[PDB]
């Protein structure tokens, strides 16, 4: 991923009063997946075929 | 009058005709399977204390 210049400014302080950005900024990245599964009922349980 | 070696042109073939672009070979390699399994959890019926 590329950041830009507006993070790369806000990332130091420096920011007048009510701009957000007065302090120095931190950012965290984060990445979610979805995905498939396959979940076997019998014998009055549960398990997973392949886990 | 001037005798030399006549010029001649060749001629036939094809070129730019019916493009087909076919060349790729599929197949790659990486990893070769994963060996997980698992069972249908636990049962558990039992009281009354039967000793």
């Amino acid at each position: 991923v590329t950041m830009s210049p507006e993070s790369v400014v806000a990332a130091a302080g420096g920011g007048n009063n009510n701009s957000g950005y007065n302090e120095p900024q931190r950012f965290a990245l984060v990445v979610i997946a979805v995905n498939h599964n396959v979940i076997r009922i019998m014998n009055g349980s549960m398990g997973f075929p392949i886990l | 009058i001037v005798l030399r070696g006549p010029t001649l042109a060749p001629t036939l073939d094809r070129t730019a005709t019916h493009t087909v672009t076919r060349p790729r070979a599929l197949g790659s390699f990486h990893s070769t399977a994963g060996p997980a399994k698992h069972a249908a959890s636990i049962m558990a019926e039992c009281k009354d204390e039967s000793r």
